[PDB]
């Protein structure tokens, strides 16, 4: 899955 | 603005645990008295602060044997090379002294700590 | 077993690549269109399904020196390298071909769902 | 830190 690094 | 993959580095690690069980790639056999463990020189410069200062000298990075002082356990040794491998430990009454004495002579600052903090709950 | 080191696995993808940025342990360069990238062997087949497939082979797996196909974008490989040994990308209007293309290449199953769905909300 | 793996 991914998401946001930020 | 980047875009992470949670679970990369988790499976990085699983997968060159699989290389070490198949004996791909590992450019170095550890011994502790009779008991030898083969691994990768870059894991181990990664997770113990003696393998990273050895191995910042050309000439004992270029090592295919590294002995240890035979006095290690070398089931302490063992604990802590899969830990290097998987982030897992299994720390309880019967080992917590064996690891401790361990990641002390390894110098892996985080398993000492997490040593000393199960220890002094016990008091 | 029950204990786990949350960011292990992240420390030790972070101390690969600061290998790979001293030129550590570094076992082998890849070719792109007249482009060099060192890398670890380890790594590349911790990550990629061709570098996996390719380095199970004893002889493949002893090459210092592995060229890509000549129309593969080394941006886009660049990018997938770095990916490898951060966990992070940068997927944007501007390069999402490029990337895709070179993960399907590299068969980097997770980078290429990802892209797949990145296109589709596009239409 | 430490987690239990769970
Ligand atoms: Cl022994
Ligand atoms: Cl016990
Ligand atoms: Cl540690
Ligand atoms: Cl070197
Ligand atoms: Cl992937
Ligand atoms: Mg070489
Ligand atoms: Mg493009
Ligand atoms: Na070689």
């Amino acid at each position: 899955d991914w998401c946001l690094f930020g | 603005s980047q875009i992470q993959f949670t679970r990369h580095a988790s499976d990085v690690l699983l997968n060159l645990n699989r290389l070490r069980s198949r004996d791909i790639l590992t450019d170095v056999v550890i011994v502790v008295s009779r008991e030898q463990f083969r691994a990768h020189k870059t894991v181990l410069m990664a997770c113990s602060g003696l393998f990273y200062s050895i191995f910042t000298d050309q000439l004992k990075r270029n090592l295919s044997v590294i002995n240890l002082d035979p006095e290690i356990n070398p089931e302490g040794f063992n604990i802590l090379l899969d830990f290097m491998y998987t982030s897992r430990l299994n720390l309880r009454e019967g080992n917590i002294m064996a690891v401790m004495a361990t990641a002390m002579y390894l110098q892996m600052e985080h398993v000492v700590d997490t040593c000393r903090k199960f220890i002094k709950a016990s008091e």
